RNA sequence: GAAGACAUUGUCAGGUGGGGAGUUUGGCUGGGGCGGCACAUCUGUUAAACGAUAACGCAGAUGUCCUAAGGGGGGCUCAUG
RNA sequence: AAAUAUGUAAGAAGUCCUUGUUACUUAAUUGAACGUGGACAUUUGAAUGAAGAGCUUUUAGUGGGCCAUUUUUGGUAAGC
RNA sequence: CACGGACCAAGGAGUCUAACGUCUAUGCGAGUGUUUGGGUGUAAAACCCAUACGCGUAAUGAAAGUGAACGUAGGUUGGGGCCUCGCAAGAGGUGCACAAUCGACCGAUCCUGAUGUCUUCGGAUGGAUUUGAGUAAGAGCAUAGCUGUUGGGACCCGAAAG
RNA sequence: UUGACCUCAAAUCAGGUAGGAGUACCCGCUGAACUUAAGCAUAUCAAUAAGCGGAGGAAAAGAAACCAACCGGGAUUGCCUUAGUAACGGCGAGUGAAGCGGCAAAAGCUCAAAUUUGAAAUCUGGUACCUUCGGUGCCCGAGUUGUAAUUUGGAGAGGGCAACUUUGGGGCCGUUCCUUGUCUAUGUUCCUUGGAACAGGACGUCAUAGAGGGUGAGAAUCCCGUGUGGCGAGGAGUGCGGUUCUUUGUAAAGUGCCUUCGAAGAGUCGAGUUGUUUGGGAAUGCAGCUCUAAGUGGGUGGUAAAUUCCAUCUAAAGCUAA
């Protein structure tokens, strides 16, 4: 970044030799792990698809991805929740559906 | 109710505030009791300076970012930079802060010199029973004071170049104000077909 | 000292000097800013003109720290120079030997332009200044080293 | 035995809800009430030759109407006999 | 078309002379306004009076009024 | 021919506080404010103190933001005092405070829109029966008092009620 | 059919523990109206009084699902200030915090989630003995649906290399602390008044003691105490401070470097809505119902929304003095 050295502007402030902070593991809180990765793998096929999601995947194959997200937002909460979710379903389609 | 040229007063005494009152008559007693409990902790804390070695740091926001202040700990990177470990620095009286980071080399060397000055001041007693008498100081903060880093020399030569400074600001303002629209323009321009 | 109070001079006068035709009856015009728009409206318009009503745009969660910018026109300025140094620097006004004045470290954000200054070369580092503040310094053969 | 994914219970939503709750239920005023408006107004008078001046004093009007019944110019002269 | 009431004026912040400014005004430094310099003393521009004149702050009480003379409205009139 | 008052004693009613305006006293004075806290002590006193922070020293905008000398910090009338001449009467110089007044300056608003420019930024200079709680060789800070204010049980006693 | 196991039982079963009180303060819940608004319904009063449940010597809080936007800061708490401000409010009456700063005080941490697996290493009880706030032995039982060791995000773990640093636990007596006990100067001289001397007057006294109280009136000096310390008693307590008993330990820990990893809490988070409260305003929190996630994700960034970024913390689990 490097502050332009002055009071206002895009990089407002004094520029005193950056020191590259330590790599705190906590920033990597949302860790994946070959463990959980493979754990959630099983559980998904074990428990299967949750009934509101059946309506969801079919929702796509029928009216489309756009309309399904509208229903995924009126299902979960945040919009991103829905996009991440819908995108996750095409991963489920791509598998069983094709190869 | 409302008469004369008097300035509108907002006194919030409509509640039964007469039961939440706290006249500090104990102001004196508190002081003494606070100095004795402090002077007794010292005659139990043995030769240690009550308070540990508090670090130098630079206070936040547009306002105080020009005043270096006695922080809290010492980051785990600066203790390894001093040579000793944190699981040890606390047992020696060198206040350590795990969550504080380090993005300023000046503040950094300011603390490692603050730690070197101190590792050459401590009179650690090994767990034997010899106990080499070295009296007891009463202030770790008094012994290692803080002096805002020397910024510039009182005098220097006048280096003019005709930037006006006032213009460098006014412009720098606009460059931040229209950075966006000008960024969308280079977006709606690089989009030639 | 309740000893000099006028109530001492009102003992034995009957109405404690609060009149006997209108007395001192608890709260006659309501309480506090009561009936501001009603009966006490004349006392408002004049004495408190433009009291009722909204005006600007609201700034939800405003830290005053974001605004700190204590001004300091040139009128003073030479006052951020210790008594002694001032004498020396003033008379022996010359480049190379220009005093570096740190307005920020002094406790001032902006530098304005008021009571002129002695035709002397001066380095004035500040967070931000006025147009005429820098124009007055530039005539005294001085710079404006912007900081933050 | 009857009953059966309906009842029920829970959550929101519409209806009902003086059974109940809270409260309000102008002023002036020859007592109040009714009537009125003297309550924002305007013409003349009362008003006592400056101005001001009251009564539920007197005689009336207003909440509108006007793209001309506004603005400018030209020509003209009205009611009545 | 009175009487009683009522506005103003009765000077130096003036009047007279002179001639300076202007982005106003005029056909025109014509004129307006405002000055430079100049002339003019209390018989300096009526009477009378003046326990000073001018000025700001702040604050109490009061915001039921009533009577008389004369004018005057209602009202038979009323200590209305 | 309104009400309280049979008589005496002792109770008995404009208080305290937070914040304020005026005025005055005092310290200091572009500063002021030690008393949160720390140092100290004969110890709730007294005395000593760092840093902050408060108010002030700059206003103005709704805000982004901008921010106070054409000149001896201006012209004019008036000004106490002081000064020069004069026995005096006065005449002239100087005129602070303050008053009126014409200006200049800083922000607001409405206009002007220069050299330049990431061709839309920039915003010089110049205007306006426009505006402001402004500048124009600072006066504030604190403490105490009278008086007044507000919130308070709030001068003392008193409802029917909720 | 005999013994399991799971669950449910069962007792005047072995041992425990709970209630009630107090309730200044603390922790929640519940919850008003008088009152202010000159009326009154929003609001206010007030997230108060009353009601109810629950603790301690403090409680709670407490190590970041924070503040921030800085050159960043760095648990909490309290105080000065922020500020009667930002903000909320029939934008009426009114109400009204936060970050920064200074200071007081400082304290840091621990579990789940890992093949101990060449070895349950774990603990309650029972009983004997004992050197007992327990130990040891043995026997039950708990327990593999998980107790020990290991690691808690600051990290840290496995394998590998290479060396180095560091000890632990009991007595006894000083000290530290709580309660304490006793000893510790100085006239009862003279005259006067008086019922009485502690009053007046004269002469002295000790004074680290002229605080106070008592005594037949104002008593330092009579009495107790006061002052200065002295010296004993009984506990607490190993804070420390010397000595003495044990070397506990192919015991554990920390440190460097290589590499592969590194699990991190869901009917929760968040959203919709309802009520509610807050200064919080397209919603501060809390709660009810309904939907109900993810993993370089999630929360947060005080104007809802989409897109693109950054900063910043690591929830939904826990402990802790001042």
């Amino acid at each position: 970044t490097v502050k332009t050295g002055i009071a206002i502007g895009l990089n407002k402030g004094k520029k005193v030799t950056s020191m590259t902070p330590a790599p705190k593991i906590s920033y990597k809180k949302g860790a994946a792990s070959n463990r959980t990765k493979f754990v959630r793998s099983l559980v998904r096929e074990i428990a299967g698809l949750s009934p509101y999601e059946r309506r969801l995947i079919d929702l796509i194959r029928n009216s489309g991805e756009k309309r399904a997200r509208k229903v995924a937002k009126k299902r979960l909460g945040s919009f991103t929740r829905a996009k991440a979710k819908v995108e996750e379903m095409n991963n489920i389609i791509a598998a069983s559906r094709r190869h | 109710a409302i008469s004369k040229n008097l300035p509108i007063l907002k006194n919030h005494f409509r509640k039964h505030w007469q039961e939440r009152v706290k006249v500090h008559f104990d102001q004196a007693g508190k002081k003494v009791s606070r100095r004795n409990a402090r002077a007794t902790r010292a005659a139990k804390i043995a030769p240690r300076p009550l308070d540990l070695l508090r670090p130098v740091v630079r206070a936040p926001t547009v306002k105080y970012n020009r005043k270096v202040r006695a922080g809290r700990g010492f980051t785990l990177a600066e203790v390894k930079a001093a040579g000793l470990t944190a699981a040890y620095a606390r047992t020696i009286g060198i206040a350590v802060d795990h969550r504080r980071q380090n993005r300023n080399q000046e503040i950094f060397d300011a603390n490692v010199q603050r730690l070197k000055e101190y590792q050459s001041k401590i009179i650690v007693f090994p767990r034997n029973g010899k106990a080499p008498e070295a009296e007891q100081v009463l202030s770790a903060a008094a012994t290692f004071p803080i002096a805002q880093p020397a910024t510039d020399v009182e005098a220097r030569a006048v280096q003019d170049n005709g930037e006006s400074a006032f213009r460098t600001l006014r412009l720098a303002r606009s460059e931040k104000k229209f950075r966006g629209i000008r960024e969308k323009r280079a977006r709606e321009k690089a989009e030639a077909e | 000292p309740s000893r000099f109070t006028k109530t001492r001079k009102h003992r034995g006068h009957v109405s404690a000097g609060k009149g006997r035709i209108g007395k001192h009856r608890k709260h006659p015009g309501g309480r506090g800013m009561a009936g501001g728009q009603h009966h006490h409206r004349i006392n408002m318009d004049k004495y408190h003109p433009g009291y009722f009503g909204k005006v600007g745009m609201r700034y939800f969660h405003k830290q005053q720290a974001h605004f700190w910018k204590p001004v300091l026109n040139l009128d003073k300025l030479w006052t951020l120079i210790p008594e002694d140094k001032r004498d020396q620097y003033l008379k022996s006004a010359s480049k190379e030997t220009a005093p570096v004045i740190d307005t920020l470290a002094a406790g001032y954000g902006k530098i304005l332009g008021k009571g002129r200054i002695p035709n002397v070369p001066v380095i004035v580092k500040a967070r931000f200044v006025s147009k005429l503040a820098e124009e007055k310094i530039r005539a005294a053969g001085g710079v404006v080293e912007l900081i933050a």
